[PDB]
Parts: structure tokens; sequence; C-alpha cells
RNA sequence: GGUACACGAAAAACCUUACCUAGACUUGACAUCCUUGGCAAAAUUAUGGAAACAUAAUGGAGGUUAACCGAGUGACAGGU
RNA sequence: CAAACGUGCUACAAUGGCCAAUACAAACAGUCGCCAGCUUGUAAAAGUGAGCAAAUCUGUAAAGUUGGUCUCAGUUCGGAUUGAGGGCUGCAAUUCGUCCUCAUGAAGUCGGAAUCACUAGUAAUCGCGAAUCAGCUAUGUCGCGGUGAAUACGUUCUCG
RNA sequence: CUGCUGAUAAGGUCUUCAAAA
């Protein structure tokens, strides 16, 4: 049957919030809730070739701070910091010139075990007419070789352009979805194929969190150094 | 007809009671949360994505 | 033997006076100020 | 010596609890490192808001889930602070989730 | 040498003060005659149940403070408070009180209403045709 | 298909006459969860019994319930057409419960004035083996005696 | 129902038209959509064409119809006879 | 059918509104790409008006065009 | 709108109707708001006008207890429908808002074949709050507390 | 421990593929 969202079930217990701010009134709460959505959607739908794993937003009465974790931040940086100013102006237009922007790019360590970029690669391969069995097999084998626990990939839709929708699942390793202690990262993406839309959902297991607390700690960004700038 | 209705909602009317609250992300008119300015079906998505700070699932 | 008339005519006089006395006093609000979230007063 | 601020009533509130405890710990540590008599970091009842949302897109109003948002609240009143404590308080950098309602 | 007891029931606290006296117990609830505080619907015997079978000839002066609940909940709270204060005087009553189980919190509280249900456990009418 | 026997809650002794049956019949005449109202009804009826019979109300009540209290129960068991009944001996607890239930049901139907007097007169009438609960007990007893043959087969 | 201090209500475009057509001798039907306007004493003697929703039904006001709403003397839906289902 | 019927709809007098009648509009109420200037859009007061919209007014925050205000312009926007 | 079904509210009543005095909650919400007190009014409410950005101020607890009256009747039950006078919101209340007062007083006296929910603070019952909301016969939805039961011998039968 | 217990319009998806990594 239907299952609750893996991220939503674990939020507020073993996962911190992607946007951390306290608005003044109900009128401002909607504007701030929509502007952050616009910024995140921008960073995800465009500038996709940089493998942006996640973007967090942190706002005060008047100051906006953006933390963009990316696997290949060279594409965000551009040639001698060219596209950086373009995305800065895009964000400033999105929120407002009256505020102070503190954009900060962060190179994410051990990218392979991140469901967002795994799903994005899956969707890109699907859209590029790559055969599905080979695509999922190579993604699963590279994810496992990255040194993580089980990964479950569900790819549904008009499969290979067929007129009857199917679904194909590959679980390889233990994926306890009912357990709350487990560190399960879940992402979902849409491959826009010439025959319609394909939905790819990737669950990845990254061990068990044996330290009680609302995170306040990096999650698989720490194995190598996670120090990139563009801030003040 | 949805784009015209969204634009008309943003535009101020000539009477005060003419004004209604639509969702800001989507354009749904009914079942809009004035605390968040977002309809129920987009509030669920934002809460499951972690966008709204402090909105955790309730156990009572 | 009034046959309605007088009372409703007085009501109509009040209504016509209101219509002729309409003033564009359009507004939207009530209490003002005291809208902030405070801080360390300089951080 | 001067005071210039009698009965500084700091009020803290946040959607998160543990961050609030940590911020209160840092505040009390600094204010005891300076010569100020803290009344005490007491807690106040937490205002909990519950929103009920139908899961389904179209029908089945019976199947509906719930969400909560808690505004944890703490109180802390300082008797006499003086510049010697105010200047040190200027450099606290309270995290964004915490909210101050200083009342002087 | 006074004794203090704290009972609770159905979200209704009680603070019972037992004072040694030999001029009739003169039970008193929240500075008011119990016959006037309670509906006097013989619920008085409910709170006297642990103070009847053992003794009240010891003429304990009773100082009761109750804030919350209805009246049956308040009576249960002061019963538990009287028992718990009695545990501070000649603990030999502890065995006899435990025997008939007047020294355990009742633990019964009102359940929370559930969505899709007309109450804690009631369900809507079901039609098949 | 349950294979579990239900627990039993305490009956509680009555705090006036120290007779559990008084509390049981209070709970039986309970309606809308009004313990005070039920207790008032019972105690007013007992005072009217004092005023009329000039005897002990608890003794009169016991004499009424013991006389109304049945012996046999007929359990419906359908096989092919209609139902053939089965006489079975009842436990004492269910015996008392049925007696009290019949007493209350036939008390809340009599033609008289306030339910106080209604139930009081019903009790005094059942104390002398002449009443409506008496007729009910007689009917079930006669039906069981008629269908004594099928007592051997129960299920 | 309607408050006292507020009084009655007319759109005042109907009122201006009524005043003009009353000062003019050769009156003709006044085509109005304002069903919310109440029939003022000065309205008496004129004939109005109220928008029932589809067409303009003609109503001749009298010294008696004074007080009610202008569209109250015209309908909006019509039902006259059912048909047997079976 | 169970698994629809105080369900979508956690609010239909106007709006909502997607329906009917009628009065009006056409790269359009909204958006991008291009050749091109910004020395506006609002809001409100008059007359015609059922109101849309028209003819005249204060010609407006600003920042030299940033956003937006335009002309030309065909790809097109738009569709509950 | 000739009709039919589903889900609910109100009743057919002395375990009650009306009147007076009066005790005991939890949770939640609030600066175009919550509105204390006072004056006016038979009342909805109006005016004045503090307090509260809230464990501080506001949102009357009702069933329950006592007393008075009705005395088993289509009634001091029941409130539908209907006429009139007013209040509030709103440009605007006729189609199509709700509230108050006055007046009228349908059916209905426990509901056929047949069915529903429930295993303790549960059913039953009494109030309070919030969401969407200028306003709303939401009697709906989501929550909170007060009083508070009866029964389970057993799987022969019935549905899954 | 043997009551009674009858019927259900027509045509239809759904495996593309291992060549291989
Ligand atoms: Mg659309
Ligand atoms: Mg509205
Ligand atoms: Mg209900
Ligand atoms: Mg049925
Ligand atoms: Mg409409
Ligand atoms: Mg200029
Ligand atoms: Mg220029
Ligand atoms: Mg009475
Ligand atoms: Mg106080
Ligand atoms: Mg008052
Ligand atoms: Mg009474
Ligand atoms: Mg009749
Ligand atoms: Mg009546
Ligand atoms: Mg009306
Ligand atoms: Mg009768
Ligand atoms: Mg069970
Ligand atoms: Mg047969
Ligand atoms: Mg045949
Ligand atoms: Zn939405």
């Amino acid at each position: 049957g239907q299952k609750v969202n893996s991220n939503g079930l674990r939020f507020g217990i073993n996962k911190n919030w992607i946007s951390r701010w306290t608005a003044n009134s109900h009128a401002q709460t909607a504007k701030w809730l929509i502007e952050d959505e616009k910024i995140r959607n921008l960073f995800f739908v465009n500038y996709r070739n940089a493998q942006v794993s996640n973007v967090e937003i942190e706002r005060t009465q008047a100051t906006v701070d953006v933390f963009v974790y990316a696997a290949q931040p060279a594409f965000l940086i551009g040639s001698e910091n060219k596209n950086i100013q373009k995305i800065t102006k895009q964000i400033k237009q999105i929120i407002g010139r009256t505020t102070n922007l503190d954009l900060t790019i962060n190179e994410i360590g051990s990218p392979m075990l991140s469901a967002r970029i795994i799903a994005r690669d899956l969707a890109n391969a699907i859209e590029a007419r790559v055969p599905l069995r080979t695509a999922m097999r190579q993604s699963l084998i590279k994810v496992l070789k990255a040194g993580a626990n089980g990964i479950k990939v569900l790819v549904s839709g008009r499969l290979n352009g067929a007129e009857i929708a199917r679904d194909k699942m590959y679980i390889e390793g233990n994926m306890p979805l009912s357990t709350l202690r487990a560190d399960i990262d879940y992402a979902l993406e849409k491959a826009q194929t010439t025959y319609g839309v394909i939905g790819v959902k990737v669950w990845i297991n990254r061990g068990m969190i044996y330290t009680k607390g609302l995170n306040r700690t990096p999650a698989h960004i720490l194995h190598p150094q996670k120090k990139q700038p563009n801030r003040q | 007809a949805k784009k015209s209705l969204k634009v008309k909602q943003t535009r101020i009317p000539k009477f005060a009671v003419r004004a209604y609250t639509r969702c800001q992300r989507c354009g749904r008119a009914r079942a809009v949360l004035s605390h968040f300015g977002v309809c129920r079906l987009c509030f669920r998505e934002l809460a499951y994505a972690g966008a709204i700070p402090g909105v955790k699932k309730a156990s009572w | 033997v009034h046959g309605r008339a007088e009372k409703l005519s007085g009501k109509f006089n009040a209504g016509k006076a209101f219509l002729e006395n309409k003033t564009p006093k359009k507004a939207k609000g009530k209490t003002e100020e005291y809208t902030k979230h405070r801080s360390l007063n300089e951080l | 010596n001067a005071v210039k601020y009698p009965e500084l009533k700091i009020k803290l509130e946040s959607y998160d609890s543990t961050l609030l405890d940590l911020t209160t710990k840092k505040i009390v540590e600094v204010v005891k490192g300076v010569d100020v008599k803290i009344k005490g970091p007491l807690p106040l009842p937490t205002k909990k808001e519950v929103i009920t949302i139908i899961r389904s897109p179209h029908v089945d109003k019976a199947s509906r889930e719930q969400f909560e948002k808690n505004r944890h609240k703490r109180l802390m009143i300082l008797v006499d602070v003086n510049q010697g404590a105010i200047d040190s308080l200027k450099r606290i950098k309270i995290p964004v989730g915490v909210t101050l309602r200083f009342s002087k | 040498q006074s004794y203090y007891g704290l009972g609770r029931r159905k979200s209704s606290s009680a603070k019972v003060y037992l004072t040694p006296t030999q001029d009739k117990g003169k039970i008193t609830v929240n500075r008011r005659d119990p016959s006037e505080y309670f509906p006097n619907k013989l619920v008085i015997q409910d709170m006297e149940q642990p103070l009847d079978l053992t003794d009240l000839k010891k003429n304990f002066d009773i100082n009761v403070v109750v804030k919350g609940g209805g009246f049956t909940g308040q009576a249960g709270a002061i019963r538990l408070g009287i028992v718990r204060a009695l545990l501070q005087f000649n603990p030999e009553l502890k065995k006899i009180l435990k025997s008939k189980k007047l020294t355990t919190r009742d633990k019964r509280v009102k359940e929370r209403k559930k969505f899709g249900l007309y109450g804690a456990r009631r369900a809507p009418q079901f039609t098949k045709r | 298909m349950r294979k579990n026997r239900a627990p039993k809650r305490t009956v509680l002794p009555d705090p006036v006459f120290n007779n559990t049956l008084v509390t049981r019949i209070i709970n039986v005449i309970m309606e809308d969860g009004k313990k005070g109202l039920a207790q008032r009804i019972l105690y007013g009826a007992f005072d009217l019994i004092e005023q009329r019979t000039k005897e002990k109300p608890l003794t009169v009540f016991e004499r009424a319930v013991g006389n109304v209290m049945p012996r046999l129960e007929l359990r419906v068991r359908r096989i092919a057409g209609s139902n053939y009944q089965v006489p079975t001996e009842v436990p004492q607890d269910r015996k008392i419960a049925l007696a009290l239930r019949w007493i209350a049901m036939f008390a809340r139907k009599r033609h008289e004035k306030t339910m106080l007097e209604k139930i009081a007169n019903e009790i005094i009438d059942a104390s002398n083996n002449t009443g409506a609960a008496i007729k009910k007990k007689d009917d079930t007893h006669k039906m069981a005696e008629a269908n004594k043959a099928f007592a051997h087969m129960r299920w | 129902s309607r408050s006292a201090k507020k009084g009655a209500f007319v759109d005042a475009h109907l009122l201006k038209k009524v005043i003009d057509m009353n000062k003019q001798e050769k009156k003709r039907p006044i085509k109005t959509w304002s069903r919310r306007s109440t029939i003022f004493p000065e309205f008496v003697g004129n004939t109005f064409a109220v928008h029932n929703g589809k067409t303009f039904i003609n109503v001749y006001v009298t010294d008696d119809m004074v007080g009610h709403k202008l569209g109250e003397f015209s309908p909006t839906r019509n039902f006259k006879q059912h048909t047997a289902n079976r």
C-alpha cells in the first residue's frame, strides 16, 4: 500500500530542517516560505550539471544566508568567478535588493552516497535513452562501491516508451524503512522522456545514528574536506 | 482558466470584500492555510521536504 | 389610514441622506506600530 | 560602578528545544562569568499548534494526517548588568532559531 | 509533626495536610465544609474509605487544597493524598492499604479523539447498500 | 474464537445499607450517566418503602429480588426452521443481573406518578410474588418446562 | 433587517435616471440591472425593465410597491411541471 | 457496493466560479526571445456609463534604466 | 422540486419544562484582534473605554446542588412554518446571510420488514476551543475536559 | 442432523530483448 515519506517521518527527530528562520507575522511567513522554494527550485532545475546535493536557507529579520552543497562546484564558480555573479544577481532579484545575501558554496565530500544526485543521474540517463537495466545496474554498483549500506531504487512510468506502465525495483542490501534510528536519505526525481514522465525514487541507507540529537552535524560531507567559499 | 485567476487575485479589486486568499505556490483557491499562505496539498509537500521550520509530525 | 407611507418614507429619507453624505473614507487597518522581533539591541 | 539597566527581562522562544537549552546555557555561562545575579532560567508552557491536513488529492476526507509546531519558551531576568556585562553580552551570537524578546 | 500527601486523578491535583489532633477530625476541603463543597452525593464516603476502615478517631485535622478536575476527580485525588500522607504515619498501614489497593494511582485518563471517529472510540454509522 | 474469558470489575458495597445489590440496581437505573439522580431515585423509593410497609427496606428489597430471581434460561438455537429452545442453569451473578434488569424495565413502564413512586410500588408488589417481573419469570419458567425435552442437546 | 442608521439603498445611478425621467414628461421604460435598489417614493409612476438573468421584465411601480426591492417583483428561475420518471 | 453520498468544498449573496444571458478585447489579463527608447505604472477626481472601457485632469515611487514603463515584432502566450 | 436514499440535529417529556441562587475544568486563541468595567436598550447590540503581543489581560462553563412552580394533558412538551418590528457584517442581505423581540403554534405520545456503533474513563451524556471566515440554521470537521455505565457463559450458527 | 438456496450479455491488455558490460 501507501507508505509515509521517509524524509517526512524522520524530520524533527533525527534530521534538521532545510530552512531555519522565524518570521514576524503570518503575512511574512508565506512570502519567506515561497522565496526559499523559488531559490531551491532554481538551484535544482538549472545549474544541474554541478550535482547540487542540497541547499539550506537561513534567514533573520533582514539577512539571507544560503548554503549550497555541490559535488562539482567548479560549474557554479565558472571561469574566474563569472557565473557566480550571475547566480548572485538571480538570487538578489528573487528575494530583494533591500536584503543582504550571504551565499556560500560547499564542496560535498563522498558525493556518491547522496540520494539527490543519484536520482538526478538516474533521470539524466533515462532521458538520454540509456537502457534502464544497464542504467540501474551501474548506478547500484557504483553506489555500493562507494561504501554504503543497502540502496533501493524504484523507477516507474511508461517504461521504455511502452503503452502500459510498469515499475522496476532493485534493492541491494538491508534497507530498514520502519526503523527511525537508521540514516535513510530519500530523493525523488522526474525524467522528462519523449514518451512522458518517469518517476525515480532512491532510498539510500547510510548506517545507524547511535548519537541522540537533532543532527546539528554534517551528513556525509565530512569524509574529505568540506571547505569552499564565495561568502563574506 | 488558472493564470488569469491567479493574476486577478494578485491585482487589488475595487471592493474590499472582493479579495480572497489563493495559495502562493500553486493556484488552489479552497482550503488555504492563512498561517502559511499555502494550500493543504502543498503544505504536505513542504513539510515532508523540511521547508517549513518546526513543522514535525504529531504523535499527541 | 396611512397605508404604509410615512414610516418607510422616514426610512427612505434617512437612506437618501446617507447616500448623499457618502464620503470616500476607504481604509484598511486599525491598530498600528509595535511590529518587531527584537534582538540584542545591537548584536 | 553603574547599572543603567535595572531588571533586564530576557525572554527566549524557539521552534526547537535543544537549541534553546544550549543558548540558555551559553547565556547563563557568560552572565555568571560577569558579575550579575541571574534569577534563573525558568521554563514557560510551550504553545503547541496542530494542523490537520487531508492526505488524498481528491476524496477520502477520512484519511487525514496531522502536523505540529511547538514554540518552546524560557524566561530569564537579570537584576543589574552594567556595561561590564552588556559589552560581553554583545558578542553572544544567538542562533537563528532562538528568538529574543528583551524588555529592558 | 504534620504529614503531607499529594494525590492526583483525572488531571486534578490534591495537597492533603494531616495534623495530629484529639478534638474530632473535622475534615475540610479548600477552606469550605465538604458537605457544601461537594454535591454531598455520598461521595464523602469515597474519600473517607481509607480513613474509615483503619481509623479516624485519631482525629486528624485535614487541610485539603484541590485545584482542578470536577468533583469525583477531586475526591479521588484527596483520597490518594490522604493515603500517601498516611504512609508517613505508622507505615504499618501500608500493607492493609495495599491489600485493598487504595495506594495506587488510578492511571485512567480521558483518551484523545481520533480523526474519522465521533469520539475516542465511537465510529460513524456504516451503510452497505 | 476468542478463547479468552473476560475479567470482572468490582461490584463495590453500598455505602448506606452495605448491600452490593443496591449499587447494582443504581447502575441499572442509571441513565445519561447521572449517579446523583439514580441514587436520589433509589433512596427516595426506599424511604417510601419505609413509609408504606413499615419494615426494613433492605429486607423488603432482598425479598423482592430473591422472589423475582429466575432459575432457568432458554437459549435460542436454530437448525432448519424457527428455533428450538434449550433450558440451562444460570450462574448466580447472571441470575441477580437478570432479576435487577427485569425489575428496572418493568418499573419504568408502570402507569403511576414520578419514577420514585413507580419503582417503589414495583418493588413492594414484587415483594409479594405479584407483579410484572413475576409474570416475566413465570413465562420463561413455563416455556422452559414445556421445552424440557431438548435440554439434553445444547451444542 | 437592514440597519436604521444606514437607511435604504439605491445605486444612485438609478436615482439620477429616475429624477431625470420624472422631470421629463414623455417617460419610457428604464432598463436597469440594479435589483438591489429599493423602490423610493420618487420611483412611483415609472416603469422599469429589470434583468431577470436573461431578459428585461417590465414592472410598473405603484404607490403601494414602495419599500420592497426592485428585483423582488421579477423572477429568476421557472418551474411549472415535472415529468413521470417511469 | 464494501473502498461514493456533512465526499473534493478548512466557509457558493458580489469575488470564489470552472455554468447561462448580455456588454466589450485580440502577440492579448500573464511570460520569454529578439531591434529599440525610457522624461511610468498605480491610485483618485470629472463626463458618458449595469460595470467592463473610453475621452481630461494631479502626471508622479524611483533611477536614467535597475525592477519595471514602453513602441516594433513573429516565434507564441492562454485552455478548470 | 411531484419524488427516493445516506449522514446528522431537535423532539415525542416528570431521570422532565420554566424561574432564582450557586460550586467545580482542560486545551486552545487573540493587536483590522480578544474585549474587562460603566451607560443605554425587553434583547440581539450601540457608545465610552481601560488591560493584553500574553503562565500577567480577555474569551460568563454546562450538566451537577438547593429552593419555587407545573401534575401526565398533544400540555407551561415539541419547535417547524408563518406575519411584524429591530441588530451586525458587507458597495449590496429580493433570488440567497445570520441573530434578537413580539405573535402563530405542522408533525410527533417511542417508530414496520430490516440494520449501526461500542470491551473503561469505553459507550451514553454536558459544555469549551480552533482551522478556513468581513458575515454565515456548520446541527459539519478537528481537538479539550465534567459526570460516567452494562456485558463477554461460549464458537452451534452469521460476515470477513 | 438433515427447510429452501436459481441465475450473472460480447471482444479484449500486460512483457519489451540480451546482444553485454
Ligand atoms: Mg494551470
Ligand atoms: Mg471571502
Ligand atoms: Mg456528531
Ligand atoms: Mg441499509
Ligand atoms: Mg459567482
Ligand atoms: Mg519621470
Ligand atoms: Mg536611457
Ligand atoms: Mg423540577
Ligand atoms: Mg493574577
Ligand atoms: Mg460579563
Ligand atoms: Mg434541582
Ligand atoms: Mg398529535
Ligand atoms: Mg416549550
Ligand atoms: Mg434575506
Ligand atoms: Mg403524552
Ligand atoms: Mg478490542
Ligand atoms: Mg424456504
Ligand atoms: Mg435465464
Ligand atoms: Zn498549493
